[PDB]
């Protein structure tokens, strides 16, 4: 399977990443307002596989520790949406064993998309309130089949993007968080063994987001 | 295979937007035949690796919206509707109005008698958008139809900088290039918010700190550069030249500068004159009555043969270098710290970091952008910053440099091709009307008699010559010379440029304005007054590639189309990507891209729209005179076409330049119509053309260098990431320039595991030389006339050395530094309704004045509306919610915002006193979308610095109240 290992200690929260989903898939924009924030939009929606959170917390002198959170899918190695989604129509939630991709097919209209949601720890899953499809990042996994990065991963420039083989990703993730602790001294990787999207965080994940991890 | 990309051909492009210049891959359908289908990164590119930010990564939703222009449109006198035209109709009509406007406003000779040849009444801006071979093929255009009146971005951002450079080394440009940043051991972000505004740097920078690097950002507000920073060190507005300064006397005192090369590389050991003196903030020769330098008090004392005369021993007084520590002892840590607003304990953090790269194999690099340089005082911030760099030997040097980072994808190339007032392509400057001939405009340019002292400018009597000849190639150039356009000698220069432009327009004094790729009615300070003076044209040329605040200035907000007269003409241009072209990119690589999709609908490339309607013109003449026809009729305009079209190839070698005839040149033999190899081998008596010396090595017989995609590197070029073999920057290649200074006088590295060149064998091995001549023969700075880096530099107006004069008049009384609170060489009424500083900055996801972004969704489903940025404090004392709608107001105008109230911003502490900075974004306009709020410049003053003629956009009064 494949890995995407998410270095949070190098984002710029430059968003190339929420472009780049929706150029690849030619997803609609939301309609947006500003309430207060950069964030924009605010949340995960049917045509919003992933969108770049924002978290200003205070700290001793200058300045602040601005927390960025590119969210999507975890894309779980025993994925709970599906053993919920496998009690109305086994077939909707497939997993990719070429890839590791948690995909969610068209027969998801079928079952309680709602009930499908509250079962992902993650609180990732959304429903078209049309077609009530359920939508989420589907790992770029025609791209990845095809032995192309995913689009979010090509287009970030920061380095915290990174996509591979679940060994050299696990690998990287590894070496890559004894040298962040040297900045980030409190820097931990999310639930590493249940999940094929691993982030490092530069402190308690909670901070980036509640679900940031299960 | 991929569906989406299966059936589509794939060429190559380069952003259309910042000067990072990240390589794209679009796909167009139909095999090229169709519509584009994809935009993504070119994953071959070495500068973005396949990144884009979201600006380049949404490049496929600007090419394919259907809210672009279709065709042209036309807005008859005091109507309240576009009609629908013609191209024929469109350029033939507008190539009338020039004709009308020109035969009737032309003027032989000037009030002195001197001749002038020219006309004031039309005036162009722009623009940093357009190609290379589009904006020379413009510039010559314009100054062949007698304008003066030329201006582009580069004016409001680059120009106040600049001569900082020039006058430092020799040249006004960006010093090392983008990949060079990984390279550095101290990255110090002053004046710049990168991760937002060059996004695709920070792939270079955190590299440097994978390295080892410590990167630092010096900015009044914490930004999403500043969360990615080792050291977030808070500045207050205005207090630049103090913070730099207190770095000087910290390198001089803590003896941490690199001696060897100040000593030989340096203007350190130069001999100033005994008239240079300094006392409570005025230099000698200061004239109060007119608030000006007589410089020449400056001068330094030359030897027997006219060679400014040097201690090596750096030991006599009147040493630059013992004259620089005086001049900065009074900058002690407290001083700075108080009004700067940055604690001590960080200063001495940030001074100790920074000046350890003083040591030879450390490298310190310095990137700034805009930032708040537009006062009168900004070219002298990017002096310190220079003059800092030579103190540590970080200039010439892997991972070192002045990186001035350009601020469009092509403003470097605009600025190489003269769309400014003062400059012919090439920058040799536009002819005043005293340069009577070319044998007088060559007299001006000063001469050495130091042997070591390359002086290179001297070879300008060929690159102006081979200019005149590749416009005016069956002329003399000396005859030739008498066709283009002159500026008053007698005129303050600030009289040609941007500000005074719409300060003439707003008295009516212009027939005829260009709106060609900008937009002033949201770019420009005082957005309220501009577009009121807008209505007192006759006519306005828009070229743009939507609808905008321009183009339908009247029937905008508080307009009545009825009462304006203004005649409008729109002409829809192509994106980027339905087009082939060069772009010169911050680093100057100059960078060839490639048409995917054909032009929408009837949109066209701007050449065309420029050369078709040019020969409208050019053909009215023949047809029935008129004002001075011969520059029109006589210009080359058929070296720039193929099959009938603008040709971007034909222009570029027109460029670069050819032989007129069999020639030796540095005993070489050359045929008549091979392409020039360098501008080493131009001549001034007419056996060569090259509409810029810079491109001239850019398109040889080996063919167009520029669209060079190759990777190959030796090891000492890929251990600093030149690419050498990836585009052409001029000059000559030189990727880094200054690069002498990189090594001893045997052509040793001071940095050998990052070397730039190193003499091995007889020959300059790794970048291209930045002059020739064997190891310890050259002065390293060839452009200078004495050959040197100047820390002393006698050609500023302010003074040779940066001295502290407050920016910010309001909430400023006293300058702990001297006597004198503001610059001597340079009417804010501070009414106090509008107590705050307002600012205004960019966002990452919006371009500019946002007529692109805007037209965009998934950029404005990201930014929708104009927002308003203040502390808690400011919050707290005005009663303002996070979120809540805010009215901010100045003496100019009033808009209303979504406040954000955030700890990123934090108020200034002005002598006992809390000032409350409140910060907007200038990316919003009245026209697009809903609800997203109209320019903050409807807020800014159109006030700037008699001497810079930049307005002032960073620290400007305002008010904000809930609403
Ligand atoms: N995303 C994006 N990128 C852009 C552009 C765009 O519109 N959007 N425009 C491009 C253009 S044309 C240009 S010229 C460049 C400009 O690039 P930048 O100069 O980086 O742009 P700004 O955000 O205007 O200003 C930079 C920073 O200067 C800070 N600043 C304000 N006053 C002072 C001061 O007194 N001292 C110091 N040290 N800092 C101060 C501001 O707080 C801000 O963080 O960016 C280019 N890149
Ligand atoms: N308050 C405030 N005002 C500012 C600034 C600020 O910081 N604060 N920044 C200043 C600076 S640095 C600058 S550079 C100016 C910028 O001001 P402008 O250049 O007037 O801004 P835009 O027009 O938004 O810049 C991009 C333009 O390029 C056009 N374009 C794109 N591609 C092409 C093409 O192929 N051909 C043609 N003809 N046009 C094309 C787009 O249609 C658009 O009009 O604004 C200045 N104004
Ligand atoms: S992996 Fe693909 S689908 Fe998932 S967030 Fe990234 S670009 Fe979007
Ligand atoms: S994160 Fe949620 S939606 Fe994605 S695989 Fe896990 S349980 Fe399913
Ligand atoms: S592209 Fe990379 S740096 Fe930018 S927001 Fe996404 S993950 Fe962060
Ligand atoms: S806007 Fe600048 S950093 Fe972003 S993709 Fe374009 S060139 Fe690269
Ligand atoms: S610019
Ligand atoms: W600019």
């Amino acid at each position: 399977g494949k890995m995407f290992f998410v270095d949070l200690s190098r984002c710029t929260a430059c968003r190339g990443c929420q472009i780049a989903c929706k150029q690849w898939k030619n997803l609609p924009a939301e309609e947006t307002r500003n309430t207060g924030s950069h964030q924009n939009p605010p949340d995960l929606s049917y045509v919003t596989l992933k969108t770049v959170r924002f978290t200003e917390k205070s700290r001793k002198g200058p300045g602040i520790d601005w927390l960025f959170f590119p969210e999507q899918c975890r894309h779980c190695v025993e994925p709970p949406c599906k053993g919920q989604a496998d009690v109305d129509l086994e077939g909707a939630v497939v997993k990719d064993e070429t890839t590791g991709a948690v995909l969610f097919t068209e027969l998801t209209a079928k079952v309680d998309g709602e009930s499908v949601r509250s079962a992902c720890p993650y609180d990732i899953p959304r429903i078209d309130p049309v077609t009530k499809r359920l939508s989420k990042c589907d790992m770029c996994n025609d791209r990845v089949q095809n032995g192309l990065l995913p689009a979010c991963v090509k287009t970030c420039p920061t380095g915290t993007m990174n996509f591979g083989d679940e060994q050299e990703m696990l690998a990287l993730a590894e070496k890559r968080l004894a040298e962040v602790k040297k900045t980030y001294p409190g820097a931990v990787l999310g639930d590493p063994n249940d999940v094929r999207v691993v982030y490092l965080f530069t402190r308690d994940p909670k901070d980036f987001y509640e679900h940031a991890v299960a | 295979e991929l569906q989406k990309l299966q059936w589509a051909k794939q060429t190559t492009s380069i952003c259309c937007y910042c000067a990072v210049g990240c390589g794209l891959i679009v796909h167009t359908a139909k095999d090229g035949q169709g519509r584009a289908v994809n935009v993504e990164g070119d994953p071959d590119h070495p500068i973005n690796e396949g990144s884009l930010c979201p600006k380049g990564a949404s490049i496929f939703q600007l090419g394919e919206n259907d809210q672009r222009g279709t065709q042209p449109l036309y807005r008859a006198p005091f109507s309240d509707t576009w009609k629908p035209v013609t191209w024929d109709f469109a350029l033939t009509e507008i190539a009338k109005r020039i004709k009308k406007t020109r035969d009737a406003s032309f003027t032989e000779k000037n009030a002195a008698g001197d001749l002038v040849n020219r006309t004031e009444a039309i005036a162009s801006f722009g623009s940093a958008a357009m190609d290379n071979e589009e904006c020379w093929a413009y510039g010559n255009i314009l100054r062949s139809l007698g304008l003066v009146y030329i201006e582009h971005q580069a004016r409001i951002x680059h120009s106040p900088t600049v001569p900082a450079l020039a006058e430092s080394f020799g040249r006004g440009a960006m010093t090392n290039h983008w990949n060079d940043l990984a390279n550095s051991d101290c990255i110090l972000i002053m004046g710049s918010n990168a991760a937002e505004n060059h996004p695709i740097a920070f792939k270079w920078v955190l590299r440097a700190k994978d390295k080892g690097a410590t990167l630092i950002h010096v900015d009044p507000r914490f930004t999403r550069t500043s969360a990615r920073c080792d050291v977030y060190a808070p500045i207050r507005s205005g207090a630049d030249i103090p913070f730099l300064g207190g770095l000087i006397k910290y390198i001089l005192d803590n003896k941490l500068y690199f001696t060897d090369y100040v000593r030989e590389y340096t203007n350190a050991s130069l001999i100033v004159g005994e008239k240079f003196s300094f006392k409570d903030g005025l230099f000698s020769g200061y004239d109060a009555a007119n608030k000006k330098y007589d410089k020449s008090m400056w001068a330094f004392e030359l030897d027997a043969n006219g060679v400014p005369k040097r201690d090596p021993a750096l030991k006599h007084p009147r040493c630059v270098i013992n004259l620089l520590k005086k001049h900065y002892e009074r900058y002690n840590l407290d001083k700075v710290a108080a009004i700067t607003g940055t604690s001590k304990e960080q200063l001495q953090q940030v001074y100790k970091a920074y000046a350890a790269t003083g040591k030879p194999d450390k490298a310190g690099t310095i990137m700034y952008a805009m930032g708040w340089t537009q006062h009168s005082v900004g070219v002298q911030n990017i002096r310190a910053m220079a003059m800092i760099q030579l103190l540590l030997g970080n200039i010439g040097v892997a991972g070192g440099g002045v990186n001035a980072l350009r601020g469009e994808s092509n403003v470097q190339g605009s600025t190489d091709q003269g769309l400014l007032a003062h400059i012919w392509p090439g920058y040799n400057p536009v002819p005043n009307s005293k340069a009577a001939t070319l044998e007088l405009y060559n007299a001006a340019t000063p001469q050495s008699k130091d042997p070591m002292s390359v002086n290179w400018w001297q070879n300008r009597p060929k690159y102006v010559a081979s200019y005149l000849k590749a416009l005016y190639p069956d002329e003399e150039p000396a005859a030739a010379y008498d066709y283009l356009p002159r500026i008053d000698a007698g005129r303050k220069l600030t009289d040609y440029f941007w500000l005074n432009i719409f300060e003439k327009m707003d008295k009516g004094e212009f027939k005829g304005l260009f709106a060609w790729g900008m937009n002033p009615a949201c770019g420009g300070a005082n957005a309220n007054k501009n577009r009121k003076a807008m209505g007192k044209l006759e006519w306005l040329v828009n070229v743009n590639l939507f609808e905008n605040e321009t183009s339908s200035f009247w029937k905008g907000p508080g307009m009545n189309p009825a009462e304006i007269g203004t005649e409008v003409f729109f002409l829809p241009c192509c994106v980027s990507i339905e087009k082939e072209g060069s772009v010169a990119n911050s680093g100057r690589w100059m960078q060839w891209r490639y048409r995917g999709p054909k032009p929408y609908a009837e949109t066209k490339p701007d050449g065309d729209i420029m050369l078709d309607m040019f020969k409208k013109v050019r053909e009215l003449y023949a047809k029935e005179g008129g004002a001075y026809p011969a520059p029109i009729a006589k210009l080359n305009i058929a070296d720039w076409e193929e099959h009938n079209e603008f040709s971007p190839t034909k222009v570029a070698k027109l460029m670069n330049g050819y032989f007129l005839k069999d020639t030796e040149v540095g005993g070489k033999q050359f045929k008549k119509g091979q392409q020039v190899p360098s501008f080493a081998f131009l001549t001034a008596d007419g056996s060569t053309c090259s509409g810029n010396w810079l491109h001239a090595g850019s398109f040889t017989d080996a063919g167009n260098l520029m669209a060079r995609r190759d990777k190959t590197q030796t090891p000492e070029q890929a251990r600093i990431g030149l690419f050498p073999n990836w585009s052409f920057c001029w000059p000559v290649n030189r990727r880094i320039l200054y690069n002498r200074a990189s090594v001893d006088k045997t052509g040793k590295p001071w940095n050998p595991a990052k070397a730039v060149i190193e003499w091995k064998d007889g020959k300059w091995v790794g970048d291209v030389v930045d002059g020739g001549g064997d190891p310890g023969t050259k002065h390293p700075f060839i452009m200078q006339t004495h050959g040197f880096g100047a820390l002393y530099g006698p050609g500023r107006e302010e003074g040779p050395f940066p001295e502290h004069y407050e920016p910010l008049e309001c909430p400023v009384s006293k300058n702990p530094f001297s006597k004198q609170l503001h610059n001597p060489v340079a009417k804010a009424v501070c009414d106090p309704r509008y107590p705050f500083i307002g600012t205004t900055y960019r966002v990452t996801e919006h371009w500019q004045t946002g007529l692109m972004t805007r037209r965009c969704a998934w950029l404005v489903e990201a930014e929708p509306q104009i927002f308003c940025e203040i502390s808690k404090e400011l919050a707290k004392l005005r009663g303002i919610g996070n979120g809540d709608t805010v009215k901010v107001s100045s003496l100019r105008g009033a808009l209303e915002a979504v406040a954000i109230v955030t700890e990123r911003i934090r108020p200034f502490k002005i002598e006992g006193v809390d000032v409350h900075m409140v910060g907007l974004p200038w990316h919003y306009g009245w026209m697009v979308p809903k609800n997203g709020g109209d320019t903050a410049n409807l807020l800014t003053p159109s006030a700037g610095d008699p001497n810079t003629g930049i307005p002032e956009t960073k620290a400007f009064m305002v008010d904000v109240r809930k609403v």
